[PDB]
Parts: C-alpha cells; sequence; structure tokens
C-alpha cells in the first residue's frame, strides 16, 4: 500500500495512456 | 463462453 | 460499459473480477486494496429480492485479467476466500445505501506488471477530487448496451451536481452516494451497466499522480439512458468501516 495506485505499465516507467489527461484537464 | 479454468482452483 | 472502449494492457491493474464456480461465470466486478484485501459492492454478494446470498466458497476472484472469457495463462492469478464482510449497515431492502462489502482473501497475491493494488482516499483527497465536473474511470466487463465485450472496458465520466443527482430518479439519494455521467446533448455519453457492479470508480490525482478509488458501481435506471445517470458508493464515506474491518481481521 505504500506503493498504492501506481501502475507498473505506466507511471512506474513515466508512461501516459490514452485518455489520462482527459482526467487531468477536467480537474480546474 | 467462458474458458474453463484449472480444476487446481475449483477443488 | 456502455460507450467506452477497450482498456490498455495494464491500465487497470487492481482490476477484480468476481467469478462463480458452479456455473463458472461472471458475476461482478471489484479491486484490489492490498495483497490480502478486495473491495466490491455488497449486492454482488448479498441481494434476497434476487434470490442472491452467496458465500464463500461458491465464489473465486480472478486478478490481472484482460479477456472476459479467456483463462490467461501465466498473468492471471485466481484466488479463493477466506471472509465476506458486508457492511451491517447495508440497506438492500430499499436504496442499496452502503453498498459496499470486502472479501479476505486465503493467500496473498503476488504483485506483477498486471497485478497492483489502488489507493484508497483520505479526507483531503476526497475532498479535493469529489467536485462536480471532474472526471473519474470506470472498468469492467459488463453488458455494452441496455451484448458483451471481448476485453475489458473502460469509460471517462464527470461527477454530477447533488441536485441534478437527486432530480434524476425516485429512488432516494444519500451522502454514501454520488453519481456520474453526462448530460442530455452535452454531445457525449457512457454509462456503466449490468455487470460491471462492485468495479472501481478511480480518479488520478495531480498532487501525487496516485490512483484513488472514489467509488464502487452501484445502481442505475437501464443504461446510458438521456437524463439518468450511473450511483457509485462514496468509499471515503465508509472508510473508517473499511479501516475497522481490516484492523480487526489481519
Ligand atoms: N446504469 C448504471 N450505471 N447501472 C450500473 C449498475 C447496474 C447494476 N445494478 C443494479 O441492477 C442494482 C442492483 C439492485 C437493483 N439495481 C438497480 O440499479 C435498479 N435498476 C434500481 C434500484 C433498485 C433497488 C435499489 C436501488 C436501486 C445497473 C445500471
Ligand atoms: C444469507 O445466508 C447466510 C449464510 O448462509 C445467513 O447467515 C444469512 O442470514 C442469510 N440472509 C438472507 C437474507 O438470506
Ligand atoms: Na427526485
Ligand atoms: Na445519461
Amino acid at each position: 500500500e505504500a506503493d498504492c495506485g501506481l501502475r507498473p505499465l505506466f507511471e512506474k516507467k513515466s508512461l501516459e495512456d490514452k485518455t489520462e489527461r482527459e482526467l487531468l484537464e477536467s480537474y480546474i | 463462453d467462458f474458458e474453463e479454468i484449472p480444476e487446481e482452483y475449483l477443488q | 460499459i456502455v460507450e467506452g472502449s477497450d482498456a490498455e494492457i495494464g491500465m487497470s491493474p487492481w482490476q477484480v473480477m468476481l467469478f462463480r464456480k458452479s456455473p463458472q461465470e461472471l458475476l461482478c466486478g471489484a479491486s484490489l486494496i492490498s495483497d490480502r484485501w478486495v473491495l466490491t459492492a455488497a449486492h454482488c454478494l448479498l441481494y434476497p429480492p434476487w434470490d442472491k446470498n452467496f458465500t464463500e466458497n461458491d465464489l473465486l476472484v480472478r486478478i490481472g485479467k484482460h479477456s472476459r472469457t479467456r483463462y490467461e495463462r501465466n498473468i492471471e492469478k485466481i484466488s479463493m476466500l477466506e471472509k465476506i464482510y458486508i457492511h451491517p449497515r447495508y440497506n438492500w431492502r430499499e436504496n442499496l445505501d452502503r453498498d459496499i462489502a470486502l472479501m479476505k482473501l486465503k493467500k496473498p497475491v503476488a504483485f506483477s506488471d498486471y497485478i497492483h493494488p489502488v489507493c484508497l482516499p483520505d479526507r483531503e483527497t476526497a475532498a479535493s477530487l469529489l467536485q462536480a465536473g471532474y472526471k473519474g474511470r470506470v472498468t469492467g466487463w459488463g453488458n455494452l448496451k441496455e451484448g458483451q465485450p471481448s476485453v475489458l472496458q473502460v469509460v471517462n465520466l464527470p461527477i454530477v451536481e447533488r441536485p441534478v443527482c437527486k432530480d434524476s430518479t425516485r429512488i432516494r439519494i444519500t451522502d454514501n452516494m454520488f453519481c456520474a455521467g453526462y448530460k442530455p446533448d452535452e454531445g457525449k455519453r457512457g454509462d456503466a451497466c449490468e455487470g460491471d457492479s462492485g468495479g472501481p470508480f478511480v480518479m488520478k490525482s495531480p498532487f501525487n499522480n496516485r490512483w484513488y478509488q472514489m467509488g464502487i458501481v452501484s445502481w442505475g435506471e437501464g443504461c446510458d439512458r438521456d437524463g439518468k445517470y450511473g450511483f457509485y458508493t462514496h468509499v471515503f464515506r465508509l472508510k473508517k468501516w473499511i479501516q475497522k474491518v481490516i484492523d480487526q481481521f489481519g
């Protein structure tokens, strides 16, 4: 749980998935 | 539709 | 999931499938919160109106999956249940208030590229992120319309203002719920559907880049109907119960 919420194939290797930018853009 | 899973789990 | 898309490999490594032994079939979604604990919706396990009252040995959980129906050799892990814990004030008689349950696994699951727990929110992350217009992400293998998908589906959906949620339904909504989805004529759609229950509504924190599970797929009227919205169990509001169960059973 110290490492919770960080995905091996994405955050752990600083890659983004195809639609997570849509989430970030909604947080105004 | 569901592929059968190993019997080890179903026991 | 209605009007979603195929998930990428490893996009949701906390996603869990609840699987019935006999006959072998998907029951529900669920989520991995540690190597021994799995979160789901209570109505996935107990719903007397549908003659649903599962016991531990009725069930398996399948972790790390992508395909809905294939046995994903060397990728997925299949775990047996030690114990099911349903919220003591789960209201199956009326409106699914407190639609939440924990499942403790018999043995810890090994993490991998495909298997990894999601975070649970604290009060500060909940207050920051659970705001109308902010988008979260829902995942599942449920129905594609009100047939069924080959692989895990994903859809991003905005949280809806509470008065709009209330005015969309005759069912009594509580502080232990929130709703999400697009308003009509907004130009976009999408919803959870039957079979997606118990799966997670997640948000990616812009402060620390971690994914947090804010909700559990709970209920709705139809799927992807205009003027209707999907309802989700409010995970933070029930966090004290979650912690009590974990801090007294393992
Ligand atoms: N569009 C969606 N996002 N959802 C997603 C979740 C699915 C599956 N969940 C159900 O079928 C639940 C289980 C019990 C009945 N129920 C309902 O949703 C009823 N229609 C309304 C209701 C009845 C009693 C109490 C509370 C609500 C439904 C569609
Ligand atoms: C469901 O089954 C469990 C164990 O079989 C029992 O303890 C519980 O009272 C039952 N509840 C309902 C509503 O059937
Ligand atoms: Na209303
Ligand atoms: Na709608």
